[PDB]
C-alpha cells in the first residue's frame, strides 16, 4: 500500500532538515552562499559548473542543505563512472523544479556509487571553452554512445530501485515521467508487453 | 476549454441506487376522517334552547 | 503451477472483482428481461451483455469483458513486468475488504512431526493418527498449515486451546495429552471454515479449463482446495492479512466468471455481492 | 442510464441558510438552516391535520388504492422504460393497498385516547418519506378526543 | 411413486418455473413492506401476495396460483396427458436454463457387482466395503448410478479417475489398486454436489404433504433424496442435458412454493434467481 | 451464561431483526457505491452510510443502530418481564414470521437413560454407542434433547421411526432393533437441520466478544451452537413454536450484526430478507 | 515488539499530541452540554464531535481522526517508511514542552553487576538484595536502568548521593555502605517518579489492543509499564531530553485517545492540557 | 449500613451526578470571582451559589441543592423504594458514561480458600500467606472478592493469569506453581487500581457524616474504602457494568458534594468532569 502519487516521497529521494533549533541561522549562511556564486546549472560553463560539484556522503537526515548545489551519497566502497555520474547529474538536475520552497524540509537522490573520483577526474582536465556545458556532456557521452535500455538500467543501478520499479512508479506520478522526458526517454506501453525504452531523437 | 488550467472539483457525493422498480413506492401516515373525524365544535353549556 | 505475485497484487484485484461483481449484476437483468422469444438466451445475452461506464473495456461485448478478465488475471499472478495500463489502478490508495470465506475445511491440510512416530489418514471432515511407538503426554502431534476457524466437535485423548466451544488460534495444535502407548489412535473433528468460497465449484471446474488452456505453461486444472492451497502458499510472507483476502477473492472469482459467461446460469452470492 | 438501474438524484428543496464569517464552528450552520426551514414547515401545518389523499375509490374491479406520489404513467417517458419493465407498472399500482391501524394520544393529566390511523403508499423519494414523518410526528402532538374532554 | 414424465416436460417445466419465481419475488415485495397494523401478515398476503402479471391465472389470489401449479405439475408429471390450455405456452420457442445444482452429497446411491463379494455400508459422507473373500488388483468393486461432480478426498486402497484433486466422470467407478487379504476395508469420500438444491428442505416437506394429499393414489410423503431419485430414474433417455434440468427444477419448486405459500417465511435462492 | 428471558420476547424480536436487516440493506447499498480513493471504507460507511428510515429509532449513525440493538438485546433477554410500551416499542400481536433455520447439525445433543448401560462417542454428523452389558430389543438408548428435523441416512442395528426417509418427530429417539452381546456398537447418523443458522460465524465470533464485554455478567464468547443451545434451553414453557422462532432469529441476529458492523463485509441471507 | 524510531520522531510527535489533544477537548466539551433527551451521549458525540479545523484530517468523524492517529503512529514508531505527506510536518520550525512525567514508581528497574554476588527481588516502592559472599564496603550492589527522579526513604546498610533528602542524579547507584557478612539483607526505598503518566490506565489497556488488532506483527497487548520501557530503550542515543519527553508522551498518549474514543468518560489531565 | 437498591438506581444517578457536576462548577465559577472585601466566602457562596435552571430544584439557594440531594439519595439506596416523580425522568435507558475509576487498591479483599490451610496477612499493596500444612503445586491459595485492574509486579512462589504484566481477569486467583513444603511463604503485589476515586478523601469523611446524622439508623460514620466495598456488596446481580459504575459513582459523589458544600475548598476531577 506504500505509493504516492507526489514526486518528493518517492522510495529514492531522502528527505533532509538541519536541526528544529538552528534553521533560523542556516538560512543566514545560505544567502552567504547566494552571495557568492554558489549553484551549479546544466547551463552555465562546464569549467564554472565542475567547480561547484562536492558530493559528500550522508551519515544522518540532520544536516544543512541548499538547493541548487547540495548532491547526496551514502558510504560505499563502489566506483561510478563517467556515463553513471553524467545520468545521477541530469537526474538530480531535473528533478528540482519540483522541489519544495515553502517547506523547512528538502529532499534529495541519494547516489549509490561514489562519484568523486570521477569529479576529480574531470575537474582535473577541463579547459576554459565558451560553449562546453554539462547538457552537451551529457548528450556526446549517454546518448550517443549507449541504447535507452542500457542508459535506464544504469541509472536504476545509480538509485536503490531495480529497473521494473522505475517503470512502475513512472505509472503513478507524472512529475517523475515529465523529468525523464527531460532527460530524453521516452516509454511506450503496449498490452500483453514489457515496456520498451527509446531515445527522443529516434522518436 | 470553458475551464481554467486551475480545477474546481468535488470530494463527495451522495444518491439513490436502486435495482427493482418496486422500491420507489414508501408511505404516509394519515387520520382517518370516516372513523375519526376532525371536531368542527367547541364543547359548551346548555342554555337557551330553541 | 508455477506463479509470481507482484507487488500490486491488490490493486488488480480489486479492479477484478469490481469487473466481475458488474458483469454477475447484468447477467441476472438480462435473465429477467428474456421474454422466451425467437432469438436463444444466448443470441440474446450476446447483444446486450456488454458493462456501461466501465474503463478498459473497449469492446462493448461479453468479449471485451473476458479479455479485461484475461489481462487482469495475467497481470496479477503470472508476469511482473506487464501492467495494464486503461483501467484505474492509479486511484488505488484504499481497498474495500472482500465477503468473508465460507468454504467448508472437509480435507483440512496438516504435516506430521519429523520424528515419524504418527500415521495419518483421512476423513469426511475429522482426521485421526496411530502411534508407531510410544508417545509421552504432552508433545505436538499434528499442527494445520491451512488457516481453518470455527468450532470443534469432537476431540478424544487429544486436547486444543478452545473455550467456550470456540478455536483459539488460526493454526490449531493437536497436543497428546495422556500417556498412550501400543499403537494408540486420537481423533479430532473440526466444524470449521477454510481460505475460500464453497459456492460456484461447477463454474469454477468449467472457468479453471478456460483459464488453463491460455496459460498451458503456468496453469493446469486442479479442485478448487489444491487451488487454494498453492495460491496462498505462494503469497509473500509480509503481506496484511486484509490484502491477502482481496488476493485470494479475485483468484477465485475470475474463473468462476469465466465459467459463468459460457454456462448462462445464476451467479453466487459472494461474487455479486462484493 | 440502463436496464434495471434507476437513479434519484438529489434536488435542492430549502435554500436558507447563513455561513458563519467568525468561522468559529460548523455546527451554528446546520443550527440556523435547521431553525429556519422548521419556522416555515411549522407555519404551513399550524392548525391542520394531513387527512386527505388521492385514491381509486374501492369497487368490484379491486380493492382501494392510492395514486398519491407522482403518476405511475410518467416514470415510461421520464426513465425509458422498455416493453418488458413497462408490464410491471400496472402490478406496482395493484399492489399499493392502504393498511389502517391505530394510535395513542393523550398524557396522564389528559385522558388516553385512541386514533385511527392510515398508511398509504406514495412514490417518491426517501427523504420526502423522512420529511413527512417528521412532519406528522410534530402536528400530531397533544390531540385528545371529545368524550374525554368532556370528562 | 408411479408417474409418467412425456415429451412436453420443458415446455411445462419453464412456464411452471417462471410462475415459482414470480410468486416468490412478490412474496418478499409484500414481505418487506408489511405495516404491522390491525390485519394480520397472513391475510395482508392474501390480499395482495397473488397479484402477478402473467397471462394464464384465473384468479388473482394466491388460490389461483396453487390451483395453476396443480394444473400443471398433474400435465407435466402424472398419469394426466393432457395439456393446460389457458398459459402462454405459443412463445415457448426457447427455454432459460435453470441454475446449477447445489445439494450436497452426503448418502450417494451405490450398486455392488451382485455377483457376491462386498459387504457395504453408508456413512456421512463416504462409502466403505470389507471383501469377503479374496480380490485381484484391477477389479470393479462398486459403481454409482445417481451422477455426482466434485473433489475427491480419502482414497485408501482403491483407485479413482481423478486428475488434480477433480473427478474426471460423473459416475466414478471404484476399482481396487492392490490386491487384499484376509478381508480387509477400502474406503472412499467425496466433496462433491448430487442433482438436486440444498436449501429449502422445510417448504419441500410441507409441500410433498399438501400435494401428496391431493394426488393420492400416485404422490406419497418422502424425502427430497428419495424424491429426486425417482424423478431422475423415471426421465426419458432422448433429452438434453439441459432440458432434464429444466424439468428437475421444477420438479424440486412445485412442492417447496406449495409449502411456501402456507408458511410465509422466505424462499431459497435457487427459487427466487430464475 | 446466565439470562432471564422475558414473555414479551417477540414484539421486541420483531423490532430487533427490522433494525438489523434495515442496517445490513444500507450496508450492502453503501458498499456498491464506493469508489477507490482517498477515504477509507470506515469513513465512507460512517458518512453517507447507516442512513435508515425506521420509526422509534432517531439515530442515523452506525453507534445509533450499535446502541439500539444492545438497548433491545438487553430488554428482550437480560432485565427480566418489562413492558414493549415502556421503552416506546409498540406491542402488537400481527407480526412476520423469520426465516426458516438453516443450520447444519454437526455436533447433535443426545442424553443418555439412567444405569450406565451405554457409553457414547461424537463423529461429524453420527452417535455411536457401544453396549457396557447385554440389552435387548425394545428399549431407549439415545434421545436428543435439541429439537432437529431432516432426512436419515446409514441406521445400523437399531431403528428410527421414519416414512420415506424423513424423520416424523423433531426429538427422534433410538431403540435398539435386535438384542446385541459381546459390545457391539449402533451408529445412527443424519443429514439434518438443527435450529440456528449457518452462514455468517465470522461475523458471530466477533459479535458475542462486543455484547459480552458489555453485558459480561450476564454473557460469555463461545461458540456458536452453545449460544443456541443455552438460549433454546432458556426459553419460558408455554409458549407457540411461531413466538420462538421470533426470539431466536433475533437472539442470533445481534451478535452477526454487531460483527458485522467491525467487519464491513457483506451480510447474510437470512439476515437481510427478513 | 519490535520498532524503529526514525529520526523525524519530534515533528511527528508534535502533530499527534496537538490532534489529540483537540480530541479530549472536544470530547469535554461536547460532554459538559449533553442535555438528557431523545438521542444517547454517542450519538450526540459521533455527529459534532469530529469537526476539528487541522491539516492532514480528510472526514469531520471520530473514523478521520482514529485513521490520522493509526498514520501517524505508523509513520513515528513503526517499522514502516512511509512520511505523512498530508498534515503539516514539513513546515514545522519549533515544538512545544510536553507536560512533566507523574507516573509513580513502583517497580523501579535494576540490573546487577556480572559477579552474582548477590540476588535481587522486589517489593511496592522498593528492592533489596541478599548478599551471598563477604562484600567489602564501597562497591556498587545495584543500578538503576530506567531514568528515576525523586526523593529517598527508608535506606539501610548502603549509602545513596543526595543531599537533603533530593536524590542527586537521574540514575543513583546503591553501594554498600558497611563491611558485612553473607546473607545480610539491604534495602531501598524512593519516593519518586518514572518515565510516563500514572493516570488513564484503564484507556491505554483498551486501547494497546485496538492498535494491536492492525499492528499484530509489531505490537502486542502488554502493561503501561513495559510498553514504556521498551520504547524508552528503543530511543536513539543521540536524542535531548526535550525531544524525547515529546516523543514519549505521544507514544503514550495514542493509546489512551483510541481508547478514550471507545468508552466515552473524561480524559486525563496530561493529554488535554497538552 | 442496611440498605437496598432497586432496579431503578441507575435513573437515579444519572440526575444525582449531574447535580453535584453543576453544583461543584458553580463552587468554582464563584470561588473564582471572590471579591475579599469584608465578607467571608461562606456568606459569598450562600448568596450566590444555587442554580436556577434545572427541573426537581425548588430553591435559588444552597440549600435546595442539598435537599435535592437528599431525596435522590434517599430514594437512590435507602429502604423506601420511592420513585422521584419531581424530578423529570424520561428515559430510564439512556445513561451517560461516567469517568474511570483512579482509587489506587492498597489493602486489596480476599477470601480464604475454606480448608484452613494459610494464615493471611497485609501490606501497602501486597497480600502474603504461609501455608500452615503441606500444599502440593497446581491448587487454588487466594482470591480476590472486589474486582481490581492492574498490572502484576513481584511474583514469588505463586502463578497468576498475564500477558505483558497486565492481568487478564478482572477476579485474579492465586494457585500455587512449586510443591512447597515447611511453613514457607508467598507474596503477590499488584500495582492496580480497585472501585472508587481516590481524589478528594478529605471531603468523603465530613460529608458522610453530614448524611448519616439524617439517615443515622441505616448509614454510619466509616472509611471510603468499607464504605465502597459494602455498596458493591449490596449491588443486584442483574445489574451490568455500565450501570453499576453509574451507581458508584453516584454513591461515592453525594458525600463528597455534600462534605464540599461545607468547606468551601475545591472540587476533584472526577466530580467536575463528569
Amino acid at each position: 500500500m506504500n505509493w504516492s502519487k507526489a514526486i518528493n516521497f518517492q522510495p529514492f529521494m531522502l528527505e533532509t532538515r538541519p536541526p528544529l533549533t538552528t534553521i533560523p541561522i542556516m538560512d543566514q549562511l545560505v544567502e552567504i552562499g547566494e552571495r557568492s556564486n554558489q549553484k551549479w546549472s546544466m547551463t552555465d560553463r562546464l569549467f564554472f559548473a565542475i567547480r561547484k560539484i562536492n558530493p559528500i556522503f550522508v551519515t544522518s537526515s540532520q544536516i544543512p542543505s541548499k538547493f541548487d548545489y547540495t548532491i547526496l551519497q551514502m558510504p560505499t566502497q563502489l566506483i561510478a563512472s563517467l556515463k553513471e555520474t553524467l545520468l545521477f547529474l541530469a537526474f538530480s538536475y531535473y528533478l528540482r523544479e519540483y522541489q519544495d520552497k515553502v517547506g523547512q524540509m528538502k529532499f534529495y537522490p541519494v547516489a549509490m556509487k561514489n562519484m568523486i573520483p570521477i569529479v576529480n577526474y574531470l575537474k582535473d582536465r577541463v579547459h576554459n571553452n565558451f560553449d562546453t556545458t554539462l547538457e552537451q556532456a551529457y548528450r556526446q557521452n549517454v546518448v550517443h554512445t549507449l541504447s535507452a535500455s542500457d542508459a535506464f538500467d544504469l541509472l536504476s543501478g545509480m538509485i536503490a530501485t531495480t529497473r521494473l520499479d522505475l517503470i512502475q512508479r513512472t505509472r503513478i506520478c507524472p512529475e517523475l515521467l515529465n523529468v525523464l522526458n527531460k532527460m530524453s526517454f521516452i516509454l511506450i506501453y503496449a498490452p500483453n508487453r514489457p515496456s520498451i525504452l527509446s531515445w527522443k531523437n529516434q522518436s | 476549454a470553458v475551464e481554467m488550467y486551475v480545477a474546481v472539483r468535488i470530494s463527495r457525493f451522495q444518491l439513490e441506487v436502486l435495482r427493482d422498480l418496486h422500491d420507489l413506492v414508501r408511505s404516509r401516515t394519515y387520520l382517518d376522517v370516516s372513523k375519526s373525524p376532525l371536531a368542527t365544535t367547541p364543547i359548551r353549556v346548555v342554555e337557551y334552547v330553541r | 503451477m508455477n506463479l509470481e505475485i507482484n507487488n500490486f497484487a491488490p490493486a488488480i484485484s480489486s479492479i477484478g472483482s469490481q469487473l466481475c461483481s458488474l458483469s454477475a449484476q447484468k447477467l441476472l437483468t438480462c435473465r429477467k428481461q428474456y421474454g422466451n422469444g425467437a432469438k436463444s438466451f444466448e443470441e440474446f445475452y450476446a447483444e446486450i451483455g456488454g458493462i456501461i461506464g466501465m474503463m478498459g473495456i473497449n469492446s462493448q461485448t461479453p468479449s471485451g469483458i473476458r479479455e479485461a478478465i484475461y489481462r487482469l488475471y495475467q497481470s496479477a499472478f503470472l508476469f511482473g513486468d506487464i501492467f495494464p495500463e486503461s483501467f484505474g489502478i492509479q486511484n488505488t490508495q484504499n481497498i474495500k475488504p472482500p465477503p468473508g470465506f465460507t468454504a467448508p475445511a472437509k480435507k483440512l491440510e496438516v504435516v506430521l512431526p519429523q520424528g515419524g512416530a504418527f500415521d495419518l489418514i483421512y476423513n469426511n471432515g475429522e482426521i485421526r493418527v496411530t502411534t508407531t511407538r510410544n508417545v509421552q503426554a504432552g508433545d505436538l502431534v499434528c499442527t494445520v498449515t491451512f488457516p481453518i476457524q470455527g468450532s470443534v466437535i469432537a476431540t478424544r485423548n487429544c486436547h486444543v486451546n478452545e473455550i467456550g466451544g470456540q478455536l483459539t488460534t488460526t493454526r490449531p495444535e493437536i497436543i497428546a495429552s495422556v500417556p498412550m502407548p501400543a499403537r494408540t489412535v486420537i481423533v479430532a473433528s473440526f466444524d470449521a471454515i477454510e481460505i475460500g468460497y464453497g459456492e460456484g465449484d461447477d463454474l469454477f471446474a468449467i472457468g479453471i479449463a478456460i483459464l488453463s488452456n491460455r496459460f498451458n505453461g503456468q496453469i493446469t486444472p486442479m479442485s478448487r482446495h489444491n487451488y487454494m492451497t498453492q495460491m496462498f502458499a505462494n503469497l509473500p510472507a509480509n503481506m496484511s492479512e486484509r490484502d491477502s483476502s482481496a488476493v485470494l477473492h479475485f483468484a477465485q472469482a475470475a474463473p468462476v466468471v469465466l465459467g459463468m459467461m459460457e454456462r448462462l446460469t445464476g451467479a453466487p452470492k459472494w461474487v455479486l455481492d462484493y | 442510464p440502463e436496464e434495471n438501474v434507476y437513479i434519484l438524484l438529489p434536488i435542492q428543496a430549502y435554500t436558507g441558510g447563513v455561513i458563519d464569517r467568525r468561522d468559529a464552528s460548523f455546527s451554528n450552520f446546520a443550527y440556523s438552516i435547521a431553525s429556519k426551514l422548521m419556522m416555515e414547515l411549522s407555519a404551513a401545518t399550524h392548525n391542520k391535520i394531513f387527512t386527505d389523499y388521492t385514491r381509486i375509490a374501492a369497487s368490484a374491479l379491486g380493492p382501494e388504492i392510492s395514486t398519491e406520489g407522482m403518476p405511475l404513467f410518467s416514470l415510461i417517458e421520464s426513465l425509458e422504460l422498455t416493453e418488458a419493465e413497462t408490464s410491471r407498472l400496472p402490478v406496482i399500482q395493484d399492489s399499493m393497498v392502504i393498511q389502517k391501524s391505530t394510535a395513542t394520544v393523550g398524557n396522564a393529566q389528559q385522558g388516553i385516547s385512541t386514533i385511527n390511523i392510515k398508511r398509504v403508499p406514495f412514490v417518491g423519494s426517501a427523504f420526502q418519506q423522512v420529511i413527512d414523518q417528521l412532519l406528522w410526528e410534530y402536528s400530531t402532538t397533544s390531540l385528545t378526543t371529545k368524550e374525554q374532554r368532556r370528562q
